[PDB]
RNA sequence: UGACGGAGCCAGCGAGUCUAACCUUGGCCGAGAGGUCUUGGUAAAAACUCCGUCGGGG
């Protein structure tokens, strides 16, 4: 249980910037 | 007034036959598509004369080949030696675009 | 300044493919002897 | 001082060489004779120059 | 300066100076039982035991030049007559032998 | 302490994802604060694995590219019978031209599993190997050193070949692994495999593979990271990265 | 240039042909020092030269 | 059975025969045919041959035997103005 | 100088130039014996103009012969061509006429195309 | 009416600072435009002679 967590990781910083 | 001496028609290995009278690389690769120097180094293996006939070469020296056949992966031999409905959407795609053109 | 005052009084490079010394292979006892 | 040294000794070298070419330019009647290392030398026939 | 051997299946030319093989005659369906050069020395004869001969020319094992039926029964001699060089006496184990012009 | 857990993690999704399924290595992602300054060539460096053995030159097809006339090459990798059952095929850069053209050649790629060219034939070699050979660090044609002479300068260098010598090159490359290098700062070196070792074996290798790029010594390629190492990315081809020591 | 060469007149005959020279694959050879006599020495001049 | 004449031997002539026990036994008809040599290859033996009469080279000896096997037998056989002065 | 003569062969797009200089009796075409031209079965239509006058002619000049352009057949025919043409204009020049006079009818009774160019222009019918 | 290797051997037209793909997996930097590197997938002389080898199709 960590991919989707780090491809939220991922979307959200890009949604971020 | 005799002499001495040390045969069989078309045989079975692998449950699957193999050639008499053609040379022993080449019943070797009758034995499912594999491949001709591979079965030149199977014979190598073997340490046996590559151009005897296939009537000649006896059941243990058979045997071994037969060993050796079902296990490559044990005397270090590499794998190598071894082994429109979319049409349907684009037909109607056109009679839609002819339909609308047509009609214009 | 002994050598030198000696003088007084007395990684296979190549020329012309130096792709090699980056590219060589350093191949070892092991990787030499190790008979599979 | 060193480089100095090997500076003369290259010079001289090649002054060696240039001077053997000047004399096989000169005269006489020479002949060539190859060594066994691949240097080849030259040996002028016995003769006095007149 | 060679010298052609029978095997099984299998007629040699082997070398004299250098006393190797040389060539290999290997096209025979069943066991080939005799080989002799001509008189000149350009052609092999070769009989087997299906009752075929085959003569080809020697050093130069890839043309089946001439191949004659002779009885159905095996033929173990066939030789080259050496007077004449151009009938192939041949034999049989049909109890009968035969003078071939080839 | 967190490698293992993002390792298992992605090891069991690429096993579950579908297009996950079909590819069969990790590569790793080191970014270094300066880039490194080589311009990049195709000339794989290799560094070495102590503890495992990646792949088996018993298992993978071999192509061999060598110089013309190829007559001594040949007969004796193939005669020699210490690397008779080495090489899947011997090919000189003339037969490789004059035979292989269009898209025979990625019949090739596909067909063949790695090449290995002489190492004063790879230079010639882009345009005959053809442009898709050269797509990332996966068939990236390797070189090998044949008569292990030096040619000194002026001189006639002799030509001859050596079978052992040949075999010991080819089974160190094919025991370790090798990168690239870049005008950037971020790369990425093909490790492990998906069905043949395991999670100690991959933790191992990557330890050694940061601590010889880290190396101090070795300067051709030890002495290659400049700055400080910033981050390494544990993926497979299709997948998306997984974060590992972000100090 | 293409018309020169197709009235060419291969009769033509121009004086400074016994100086100027050609190839074997048809067009001409210039020197690059210039002159007639600009081509090669003596063994006097190349004596003392050395 | 094999027959050769003037070949470079004390014997004129020589008869080689062969016999299916290792015997090889070379004969002559100018001595009315009294054994002259024997060799003993091992098995039995099925043909023998002397290469010809005019070997020129080395000749040889072969015999060719029952269970396979040949056993060969083979007897083998300065300056240009330097000179002007 | 030499006493050196250039004659010139010709087939379909092939060319051949040969020097003849007296010299000691040897045959070259493109720096190699011309007992290795090449496709060895029309190696006697090169050998041709020799053996139809005899070896010795070629024992006492050195020929020497460059070809271009063209297949296999056609450098062999511009070969021998230009060998011929350059044996019967040598003699011309530095022997006697006589001599040319046996030379020329020797090929020409055999093969007129040893000296003259087989051109087969077209025809509108 | 040939396969498969090697090895030899020969053309004639072409010469505008212009000649040439598509997707992809991610890293870095930038406020963005984009820039740089990384990873995978799909599109693009022959005959001839010579020497050995071989002897219905998915």
């Amino acid at each position: 249980d960590y991919y989707q967590q780090v491809q939220r990781g991922k979307q959200d910083k890009k949604i971020s910037r | 007034s005799l002499v001495v001496q040390e045969f069989q028609h078309i045989l079975r290995l692998l449950n699957t036959n193999v050639d008499g009278n053609i040379k022993i690389v080449y019943a070797l690769t009758t034995i499912k598509g594999v491949g001709r120097r591979y079965s030149n180094l199977v014979c190598k293996k073997a340490d046996v004369d590559l151009h005897k006939r296939a009537g000649e070469l006896t059941q243990e020296e058979l045997e071994r080949i037969v060993q050796i056949m079902q296990n490559p992966t044990h005397y270090k031999i590499p794998a190598w030696f071894l082994n429109h409905t979319l049409a349907n959407n684009v037909e109607s795609k056109l009679r839609d675009d002819l339909e609308r053109l047509k009609k214009i | 300044l002994e050598d030198i005052q000696q003088s007084i009084l007395k990684f296979v490079k190549d020329h012309r493919y130096p792709g090699l010394t980056p590219g060589l292979a350093p191949v070892g006892l092991s990787d030499e002897e190790d008979s599979s | 001082v060193k480089q100095h040294l090997q500076r003369e000794t290259q010079l001289k070298q090649v002054q060696q060489r240039m001077d053997a070419q000047r004399e096989l330019l000169k005269k006489g009647s020479k002949k060539k004779i190859v060594d066994s290392s691949g240097k080849i030398s030259f040996k002028w026939k016995k003769q006095r120059k007149r | 300066h060679d010298f052609a051997v029978t095997s099984s299946t299998r007629v040699q030319i082997f070398s004299s100076r250098t006393r190797q093989v040389i060539k290999t005659f290997s096209r025979f369906k069943d066991v080939v039982y005799s080989a002799s050069f001509r008189s000149d020395g350009k052609l092999l004869c070769a009989g087997d035991a299906t009752g075929l001969v085959s003569v080809y020319d020697s050093y130069n094992p890839r043309t089946i030049l001439l191949s004659i039926n002779a009885s159905t029964h095996p033929t173990h001699v066939t030789k080259f007559h050496t007077q004449d060089n151009k009938i192939l006496a041949t034999a049989s184990d049909d109890r009968v032998t035969r003078l071939w012009d080839i | 302490g967190l490698a293992e857990k993002a390792l298992k993690a992605l090891i069991l999704q690429c096993e579950e994802n579908p297009s996950l399924k079909n590819d069969k290595d990790i590569h790793i992602i080191i970014n270094t604060g300066k880039k490194m300054g080589i311009n990049r060539d195709n000339i794989p460096r290799i560094i070495p694995l102590t503890k495992y053995k990646l792949f088996k030159p018993r298992d993978l097809n071999i192509l061999l590219i060598t110089k013309d006339p190829s007559a001594l090459y040949r007969e004796t990798l193939t005669k020699d019978e210490h690397t008779s059952e080495l090489f899947k095929e011997i090919i000189s850069v003339k037969n490789l031209r004059r035979r292989f053209k269009g898209s025979k050649l990625t019949q090739l790629y596909k067909d063949f599993d790695l090449v290995v060219a002489d190492y004063r034939v790879h230079h010639l070699l882009p345009e005959v190997l053809g442009s898709r050979f050269y797509h990332g660090s996966k068939k990236l044609p390797y070189m090998i050193r044949m008569s292990k002479e030096v040619k000194l300068k002026r001189q006639q260098m002799v030509e001859k070949c050596d079978p052992i010598y040949v075999r010991a090159q080819l089974r160190s490359i094919c025991k370790n692994t090798s990168y690239i290098p870049n005008n950037d700062n971020c790369l990425s070196v093909r490790v492990g495999y998906i069905q043949k070792h395991s999670i100690p074996e991959i933790l191992q290798n990557i330890q050694d593979t940061i601590n010889f790029l880290t190396d101090k010594s070795k300067r051709p390629q030890g002495g290659v990271i400049k700055g400080g190492i910033i981050s390494i990315f544990v993926k497979t081809s299709n997948s998306t990265s997984l974060p590992i020591y972000q100090f | 240039l293409r018309e020169k060469a197709k009235e060419r007149n291969p009769d033509e005959y121009y004086h400074a042909m016994h100086s100027r020279k050609t190839d074997a694959k048809g067009l001409l050879i210039s020197s690059r020092h210039g002159d007639e006599e600009d081509e090669s020495l003596s063994m006097d001049q190349v004596k003392l030269l050395k | 059975l094999d027959y050769v004449e003037n070949f470079d031997s004390p014997m004129q002539s020589a008869l080689i025969a062969s016999s299916l026990d290792g015997h090889v036994k070379v004969f002559d008809p100018l001595d009315n045919f009294q054994v002259k040599f024997g060799w003993k290859f091992s098995g039995p033996v099925l043909s023998c041959a002397v290469s010809p009469s005019t070997a020129q080279g080395n000749r040889h000896l072969v015999a060719g035997l029952s269970s396979g096997l040949l056993a060969i037998r083979t007897k083998k056989k300065k300056s240009n103005n330097f000179q002007r002065m | 100088a030499v006493p050196s003569v250039q004659t010139f062969g010709k087939k379909k797009s092939a060319t051949a130039v040969a020097h003849v200089k007296a010299g000691k009796g040897l045959i070259k075409v493109n720096g190699s014996p011309i007992t290795l031209v090449e496709p060895e079965i029309l190696r006697f239509k090169v050998y041709e103009p020799l053996l139809l006058v005899g070896l010795d002619k070629f024992s006492n000049i050195d020929i020497r012969v460059r070809v271009t352009g063209g297949g296999h057949v056609s450098q062999v025919y511009a070969i021998r061509q230009a060998i011929a043409k350059g044996l019967v204009a040598y003699h011309q020049k530095y022997v006697d006429e006589q001599s040319k006079n046996e030379l020329k009818k020797a090929f020409t009774s055999y093969d007129r195309t040893l000296l003259i160019a087989d051109s087969r222009r077209p025809e509108p019918k």
